[PDB]
């Protein structure tokens, strides 16, 4: 009974105190803790009783009092808020990969399905079977994790007075640059390797596929095999899931054709041929171009022109302008990225249509979002990741400050306006329209002779006076941004090459007039839906804005999954790892926002020996608190007094401790 | 918030308009205003007092066609307003009072032209912002370079602008009042030698079409003339609107020759090659080598077949043999000014260079002289 | 503990920087700061307000080049700070706050120059220690001698320092404000006789390159002039950056002749040979014989072909025939000051001669007058 | 016996010729040669292939005018011979084979120019004697002084020559290739801002007349510009040859401002005031006080109203307040070089300084380098 559940009730909340309480809870096999209404879950790498109907009925409704912390408390709290406000709510499960967000989402899905409908569980069966497809199409091996989700899964459970209707799955913040570029010791998405490993032989002969080491889009990492993963078994399980999800053989064949077309398009090279006034890129071998055309049922000459030419087309003429080698490379990569994005969108749309709902009056949203990323070598993808995490931390801080204001109002006090410095300056530093870092990057992507060095110089010039922005001393190609989780250094090496994602109308027109129905349908839908977003950063910002716009019509609930040890040892813990996880998860932002509360009895009973010898007053209250206050000659503006709590402790705590130790120095 | 800027490259002969960020102009039409010159006899037919653009060329045979711009200077300020109104409303189908507008102008025009464009934009069309750019800088923007000398040639003027690493040398800027319109007039004059008479303004358009379709630049003039005189293999036929067929021989390459020999039309100026060489030689000795290899050609008058070959030959003859001469003539150089303006107007850093309505209200029409260039 | 000292031989024309113990300077670049003098027209191009070193010569044709040092005196104290910052951070890639720095200065400079260098080193760059040395002593250190008279000639000043067995005679120290920069100016002046006009500061660099590549010292001036006038076998060609070819004849040896006849540039001073002889004759009669055979030449201006032969001839003509005259001109005399500074800064016994930060804090910037020399 | 010498001050723009001992030049006419550029259709009209001087300006509208001299260097040696023949025969009506001739030249010209003038005088016109003088020395001769610094400015070059008690300091002689012709070109360029187009060489003369009649030098540039912008009291009208009337405002004082700010025409050089101060500071410290009070201005470009006041103001700002600054601008300074040459050529002691025909025959054209200056 030494541990505590809610750290909000504590009188002195410091990083050391939070770490000590968390490790005390973890040593007693108590995983879940409370920060106000914010849950914290440490992954134990061990099977724990986080299930069972008896837990469901124990947490059913408001009959428990939330004395023990659990995810079922978050679930039934969201349900109660929905039934009270007649409005939707969302639960945001953040944290690093492998920290336990996935099974947290599955347990939430099971709990809601058990407590809402309790008559039919077909919705949860239909939405669980789509998980392997999304995991295969949206995860990749990084230098920090062997299976990391590179996107944000948005599952929306629709409810009608306790009746579970169909669910809608959505994707957000997908990493577009991983399809064509991978760093050292990391791979592409798992789907390509699974396809190349577990495909039947005659399919491979029909698609002219080979081992993954030959392809340029996969061999960049240098380690195409994961030690501890079986690609064939996962690929067969994916086939089983598609068969369960109604995907016929023709649809699977079309998907494999599209993926093989992307892989073959990744293997096209160009040569610098000499023209009368320029250098023109020409395809080395036409075998790959013809293979892509055959797999996609498009014209080979049309594809070669869409790769090696630029079209300026007005009403009365159409001019073809030859491209350079770099421009052709960018065009090919943009085509590959748009093909992959359209395929993923089609898969998710079909999955949603399979379990399509009927009405739309109430809904519960579950977001499985990746968290802060601070590696050794740090680049554009992690910059976008940290920008998204900053925008989520904005809402996290808003919720924390709302809880602080509610605590201040609930106590019988004259509620003052509490100061609070949000992380808006970081968001403005990264993506403000005039001179934001991403805006400078977008401008440099069309400027005549821009390179990475010029972009770095522009950033240094425009943000040299920003307190959050920091320059290296020596002329190193990097810059440092002071995030909420600390200083992060970004290495500008291929920022311009990773941002070129422009697809012109000629490519869309070529792909619409295909001899296969699915590709033509996808590109017709894309053309109908399509916009001044010609770069990866602009599309990422638009997607993040859409995600945020989907998430102000509700009061979010946050679940922060942590990691006790990088070796996945069930029980071993480290203090530095806990500090790093607390910094990255934004838990310490609550401590930063707090700066300080103490019951009136505690200091009266403690510091009674500072003014008098032994002042044991029999009647306690606010009057004796004020007496002990101005007997110490302290200005009333630096502290506040109420009934018992909310006694501000900015600097009086230090001087009180100093006076206490001075008094105790003699005896 | 997301107010897309408008790029309007109103030249002497063509209007090139569109939205910033696009790859091509949305509206391209002749910069003419026509008025009836005959007698209307049917009741209700003849209620239109003006035709602008393509509708002025559909009715070409009953109208008097007039150009509001000669040699890059707007001389008729009501026809220009009509053309701008047409561009904004009937062509782009956009409301100008909610879109910043980017306009272009020749480097060495009178200041009253720029001030009047600013006043018309801010008082008649009520645009929220404005900027006036130089066409050669936009040509470099479209060409993807920061160093080079640009030879822009529309149909009003021909000018040279040498730029090095984004720095312009204003003292080396040249200007010629010899361009496509003078070529059309000279072709009209020399077509009378075979008995073809084109007099009215409606036949000027036919002569312009003949010049666009058949004329070319000869690599060397004297041997080309000797070949044309000694045979008949250089003759081509053209069909007039009413079915008559005309034939032209040496007039095919004699018309564009006035770009290199302005003496044909009675001008004392030097050819475009000598003008470019003189502009290069007015720059620093450390800039000349880079400029020699970055000769960027822009405009519709540079679209003649074989013009780049002769420009390279002439510059090589003039410049020392040590230097390397390159003539950059992209296939889309007819729209390079508009493409560069579209690239420039879409930049996020450019949003601080607009002339806002408040600045105009504070400083009068003279703000454009210090805000632009 | 193992804090390697920095040796910075910042001359009037070149900066020679490196680490103590090395055999050659790590960074050698011109001591110039350039600023744009033209109009920037492209958005984003023109955000740099200064260019230092080699990047100031890459952009030579749009910049105004200025030297922070004339005749060994720092006249611009902000450009000098820019140059030192460049040297420490962009060139050597080292943090100055953890490396002792050794600097050089001409023997007879104003004291404010040395005090200001001390203040800048100890307050702006926060070096832990400092020393200011005399360039001729470092030349002797590099030459491996303790006795000899040094004729150092960079492009700011020319000075003579006679040293015997490690003891300097300060009363015999000479100084001339005639060096490479004056030679460049005189060559620029006399190149106008053939019609070549070099005016701007960017053409000063071209003239300097011409002087370095083609100029030489004649053994005897009058017969050399007679030979050059009576034939054309002494003429050489030079190619300008834009391809033009210039030819120079007697200007090849007339330019370095002003070192022995300062009257060509309107100075009343004596030649370098007479200055060296006068400096020798101001020493003790028992020192002269050893000095006559230890004439050490240092600096870039001493790199002309045939300069040592003429110096020996002139000194032999002046000195008595009994003495033996030796002119020591090592092939690496362009870096002798830096080599000597590197040798001196790496000595273990020298660690007690640094000006530490504590001594500066105690005694102000005037500590350098008693700690150094 | 009594063979009167001829003084020919052939400048870049004007020829000033006459007889020694006279008080004014006998013949003054432009130094131009014109050739027809149109087609002659009448029989017998068009038999003249060249027009020199005033007859080239009477026929200005059908001729191409060319100058044989730019920046004080004769670039066309046949047009120069035509001009000299005109001067000797049609203007002075004298036979050159019996009169010594005195010619002038800029201080820092190429030697080939002087040698070629000597050869032409001694071989084509068969003069009995010859001398080539420096124009600033003749300006001092005309001013009646032996000590002073001369700022001569024609329309080719601007040079400074400091002379003290009849002794010249050649190392302090300055030279600028910025003069009246560049002012005419800059005025032609800036006249396009009001819509006035002057292109041909015949309109260059009209622009030159406008510059001579209306342009002036402002005492201070910024407040003058503010006054011109805030009112319309500084505008004057000019009538063109065909009756059209033009009006110019701030262009009246913006044109001569390039003498003090050469950056307007894209030159890195310093103004005439800073050039004069630099030339003074290159002289001995005991000469500067006398030079400060003897600033002699000569040439046609120094004829602007208010130029002397601004020169005095600028020199006073530059020079120490202790010194007394005097600018000597005689009303006849447009002919001071010729007056000084006439005074010098009439001296009896000067008869021993001529280059006789025998000396030329003995020593070739190179005698002029040792006989003159
Ligand atoms: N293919 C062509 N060949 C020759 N001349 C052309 C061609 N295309 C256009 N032109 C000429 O160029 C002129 C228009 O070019 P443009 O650059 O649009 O002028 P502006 O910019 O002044 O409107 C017209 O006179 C037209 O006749
Ligand atoms: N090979 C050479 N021949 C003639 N002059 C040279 C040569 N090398 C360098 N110089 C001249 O010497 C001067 C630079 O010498 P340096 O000793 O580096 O000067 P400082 O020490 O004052 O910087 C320059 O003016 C340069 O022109
Ligand atoms: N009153 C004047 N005001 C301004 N400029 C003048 C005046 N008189 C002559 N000039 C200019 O001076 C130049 C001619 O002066 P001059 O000394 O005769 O030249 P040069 O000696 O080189 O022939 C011409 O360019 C002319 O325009
Ligand atoms: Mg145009
Ligand atoms: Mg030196
Ligand atoms: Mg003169």
């Amino acid at each position: 009974e030494d541990g505590v559940e809610d750290m909000t009730q504590l009188e002195d909340l410091q990083e050391t105190t939070v770490l000590a309480n968390l490790k005390t809870r973890f040593e007693r096999n108590l995983i879940y803790t409370y920060i106000g209404s914010i849950l914290v879950s440490v992954n134990p790498y061990r099977m724990f009783a986080i299930y069972g109907p008896e837990q469901v009925q124990q947490y059913s409704g408001r009959a428990l009092g939330e004395n023990p912390p659990h995810l079922f408390a978050i679930a039934n709290l969201a349900f109660a808020k929905m039934l009270d406000a007649k409005q939707n709510q969302c639960v945001i499960i953040s944290g690093e990969s492998g920290s336990g967000k996935t099974e947290a989402t599955k347990l939430i899905l099971r709990c809601l399905a058990a407590m809402n409908q309790r008559r039919d569980v077909m919705q949860q069966i239909k939405i669980l079977e789509a998980t392997p497809l999304l995991e295969a199409f949206g995860n990749a091996k990084t230098v920090r994790n062997d299976n990391s989700s590179r996107f944000g899964k948005f599952v929306e459970i629709f409810l009608e007075g306790g009746v579970i209707c169909g669910a809608i799955t959505s994707q957000y913040l997908l990493e577009k640059s991983r399809i064509v570029f991978q760093a050292k010791n990391e791979r592409n998405y798992h789907i390509f390797y699974e396809l190349l490993a577990g495909l039947p032989a005659q399919l491979r002969q029909a698609f002219s596929l080979q081992e993954a080491e030959t392809y340029y889009y996969l061999n960049q990492g240098g380690n195409c095999e994961i030690a501890g993963k079986s690609d064939a078994d996962d690929f067969r399980r994916l086939l089983a899931a598609m068969e369960v999800l109604g995907f016929t053989s023709e649809d699977q064949d079309s998907i494999f054709r599209i993926l093989a077309s992307i892989l073959h398009l990744g293997n096209v090279y160009f040569e610098k041929h000499e023209t009368d006034a320029q250098e023109v890129a020409s395809v080395v071998s036409a075998r790959e171009i013809q293979a892509v055309a055959e797999l996609l049922q498009v014209s080979p000459e049309g594809l070669q022109k869409a790769i090696t030419f630029k079209v300026t087309e007005t009403i009365r003429e159409k001019i073809f302008t030859p491209l350079t080698v770099e421009s052709a490379v960018d065009a090919r990569d943009a085509i590959a990225k748009v093909l992959y994005a359209l395929l993923f969108g089609w898969l998710i749309t079909r999955v949603n249509a399979l379990v399509s709902p009927k009405q739309d009056t109430l809904s519960i949203a579950i977001l499985d979002i990746y968290g802060f990323e601070d590696l050794s070598f740090n680049s554009f993808e992690q910059l976008c990741i940290n920008y998204a995490n900053e925008n989520l931390q904005y809402l996290f801080n808003k919720i924390v400050f709302q809880e602080e204001q509610e605590e201040y109002i609930r106590e019988q006090m004259d509620w003052r306006e509490i100061a609070f410095a949000d992380n808006q300056p970081c968001i403005n530093l990264i993506s403000l329209k005039p001179y934001g870092i991403l805006r400078i990057l977008d401008d440099q992507c069309c400027f005549p002779q821009a390179t990475d060095h010029t972009f770095l110089q522009k950033c240094h010039y425009h943000h040299g006076a920003n307190p959050l922005y920091s320059k290296p001393k020596m002329p190193l190609p990097e810059f440092t941004i002071k995030h909420y989780a600390g200083k992060v250094t970004y290495q500008v090496h291929k920022f311009l090459d990773k941002n070129h994602d422009q697809v012109r109308q000629d490519v869309l027109d070529l792909f619409v007039h295909s001899r296969t129905r699915v590709v033509a349908h996808l590109f017709s839908s894309h053309a109908a839906q399509t916009y001044k977003a010609h770069t990866v950063a602009a599309k990422f910002q638009q997607s993040l804005l859409d995600l945020v716009e989907k998430m102000e019509r509700c009061n979010p609930l946050f679940v922060r999954c942590l990691k006790p040890n990088h070796k996945k040892e069930p029980g071993l813990f480290e203090p530095d790892v806990m500090m790093a996880q607390l910094r990255y998860s934004g838990v310490l932002e609550t401590v930063r926002i707090r700066k300080v509360r103490l019951p009136f009895q505690v200091f009266i009973d403690r510091y009674r020996c500072l003014v008098a010898l032994k002042l044991n007053v029999p009647a306690d209250g606010d009057m004796c608190v004020s007496l002990l206050s101005r007997l110490c000659t302290v200005t009333p503006d630096m502290y506040r007094v109420g009934i018992s709590k909310l006694f501000l402790k900015e600097h009086l705590h230090q001087l009180l401790e100093s006076m206490r130790e001075r008094v105790q120095n003699r005896a | 918030d997301e107010t897309t800027a408008l790029v309007c490259d109103n030249g002497s002969g063509l209007v090139k308009a569109g939205f910033a960020g696009d790859d091509a102009p949305r509206a391209v039409f002749p910069s003419i205003v026509g008025r009836p010159r005959h007698q209307g006899v049917m009741v209700g037919m003849g209620q239109k007092d003006s035709y602008v653009g393509d509708e002025a060329q559909s009715k070409r045979g009953i109208l008097t066609l007039k150009y509001p711009i000669e040699h890059g200077i707007i001389t008729n300020w009501d026809d220009m307003e009509k053309i701008w109104h047409h561009t904004f409303y009937n062509e782009l189908r956009v409301a100008p009072e909610e879109h910043p507008t980017l306009l272009t102008e020749a480097p060495l025009n009178p200041k009253a032209n720029r001030e009047k464009m600013t006043q018309i934009m801010f008082e008649t069309f009520n645009v929220p912002a404005m900027y006036v750019a130089i066409q050669a800088v936009l040509s470099l923007y479209a060409s993807g370079r920061t160093t080079g000398i640009v030879l822009d040639s529309g149909d009003g003027v021909t000018h040279n602008v040498p730029i090095y690493e984004g720095y312009a040398l204003p003292h080396a800027i040249m200007r010629l009042d010899l361009a496509g319109r003078d070529l059309t007039d000279y072709l009209m004059k020399i077509l009378t030698e075979r008995g073809y008479s084109f007099v009215t303004t409606a036949e000027r358009e036919i002569v312009r079409d003949i010049k666009e379709k058949l004329c070319y630049v000869a690599l060397d003039f004297e041997n080309e003339m000797a070949t044309a005189a000694s045979s008949s293999s250089l003759e081509k036929s053209y069909e007039l609107p009413d079915g008559q067929v005309i034939t032209i021989g040496n007039e095919r390459f004699r018309c564009p020759e006035t770009l290199f020999q302005p003496s044909f039309i009675g001008m004392e100026s030097a050819g475009i090659h000598e003008t470019t060489y003189n502009s290069i030689m007015k720059c620093d000795i450390d800039i000349r080598k880079d400029l020699y290899a970055n000769n960027v050609m822009s405009g519709g008058t540079t679209m003649y077949p074989g013009i780049a070959d002769r420009m390279q030959k002439e510059i090589t003859a003039l410049a020392p043999s040590t230097m390397k001469i390159k003539i950059i003539a992209p296939p889309e150089r007819k729209y390079s000014v508009w493409i560069g303006g579209s690239i420039l107007a879409s930049l996020s850093t450019f949003q601080q260079m607009w002339i806002t309505k408040q600045e105009y209200d504070e400083a009068g029409p003279s703000i454009v002289h210090r805000k632009c260039f």
